[PDB]
């Protein structure tokens, strides 16, 4: 239940990043003072073990501006790339 | 932000270096507001980069 | 995977600026519908931090 | 496709020096009209038909865009100064969209509305509504006829909005 | 009629057809301006008809 609620937060969090930039900030705080309900959603955040295009694009972005503001401890985006390179009838 | 990195620094380093700057004042080629107007208007509102 | 936002209309948005020049010229002490309709779209929304 | 946000500072620029008029002169919109339908070829050929007739599409889409007060102006002073703008809208009606952007001997229910919406506008704002209003519209029967035969066959239309 | 033919044909034979104006005429089909707009605004500029 957490992990479909995460996805819909993480859905919301980008296409405010979108509308903007830099990072929205509900989920910075959630970050620090909410590191339980952080990781149940960052599994969403990088629930992108799936084909990168070539361009850039809302979740590279997204990750990238995460990665830069040095929350993703690199163990889980190492996992992230790793996962992304992938008669009777 | 966006691009290679290098490709964004090729563009800076061009727009900064002098030769540059002396060739753009003597200038048909200073982007009259029209012909702003004309390339403005060639791109689309769906592939924007903005 | 919900991948980013698309957008839909920018046509929709001048069709509403054009309704809006025109009433507001009729007009012209009264009060816009505009901030009834957002306070209504704020108060639906729910109340917590979540 | 290209271009929906340089019409969005069109309609900007033409707001602006709105309120600077509010600030009787005529506008310069139909002048361009006038000088590119004079610089084509007068020639009656199909190309130059075609070419004009796009062209007055292309201005009467500009038109709708652009708010209803470049028609009639706003805020018709006086019976002294009246009929300005209005004049210089008929002749272009004469002129050129009776030719092009018409059907059935009568004109678009966007442009007929356009206008009516406009009238009423300026009119309501000024005092002697009524009065002024009758005075255009006989005026119409003059000048340009179309319009009235256009809200003929558009008042169905108009007749809910103008109430 | 099920015409194997072109669809342009199809669609206005259809229009034409009087049955399915007798259904128009009971409102739950007749295409609010609030189902209109909710259309409208899934369709994008960048691949167009019109």
């Amino acid at each position: 239940e957490p992990h479909s609620q995460a996805l819909q937060d993480v859905e919301k969090a980008i296409m405010v990043f979108e509308h903007t930039g830099n990072i929205p900030v509900t989920v910075m705080e959630a970050s620090i003072f909410r590191r339980p309900y952080y990781v149940s959603h960052f599994l969403p955040a990088l629930l992108t073990p799936r084909v990168l295009p070539k361009v850039p694009d809302s979740r590279v972005a997204f990750i990238e501006s995460l990665k830069r503001a040095d929350k993703i401890p690199p163990s889980l985006y190492s996992t992230y790339c790793q996962a992304c390179s992938a008669e009777p009838l | 932000h966006l691009p290679s990195a290098d490709w964004q620094r090729a563009a800076l380093s061009l727009w900064t270096h002098r030769t540059f700057r002396e060739v753009l004042k003597e200038e048909d080629v200073h982007l009259t507001y029209q012909d702003w107007l004309h390339l403005e208007l060639e791109i689309q509102p769906e592939a924007d980069a903005l | 995977l919900v991948f980013g936002g698309r957008t839909g209309n920018e046509d929709i948005i001048s069709r509403l600026q054009e309704m809006v020049a025109d009433l507001e010229l009729q007009q012209d002490s009264q009060e816009h519908f505009l901030f009834e309709i957002f306070r209504r779209r704020l108060q639906a929304l729910t109340s917590g931090w979540s | 496709t290209g271009n929906e946000d340089i019409i969005s500072r069109l309609q900007e620029m033409v707001a602006d020096l709105e309120l600077q008029q509010d600030l009787s002169q005529e506008h310069f919109l139909f002048e361009i009209f006038r000088r590119r339908l004079q610089a084509l070829t007068s020639g009656w050929s199909v190309a130059a038909s075609l070419q004009r007739q796009r062209e007055l599409l292309m201005y009467k889409r500009i038109l709708l865009r652009l708010p209803s007060s470049v028609l009639c102006g706003s805020s018709f002073q006086a019976e002294q100064p009246i009929t300005a703008r209005c004049e210089q809208f008929f002749h272009l009606v004469n002129s050129e969209m009776r030719n092009f952007c018409s059907h059935g001997g009568a004109l678009t229910q966007d442009i007929t509305a356009h206008f009516f919406r406009g009238l009423l506008n300026a009119c309501l704002r000024s005092r002697d509504p009524s009065l002024m209003v009758d005075f255009i519209l006989a005026k119409c029967q003059t000048k340009c006829p179309l319009i009235l035969t256009s809200a003929l066959v558009w008042w169905p239309s108009l007749e809910p909005v103008l109430l």
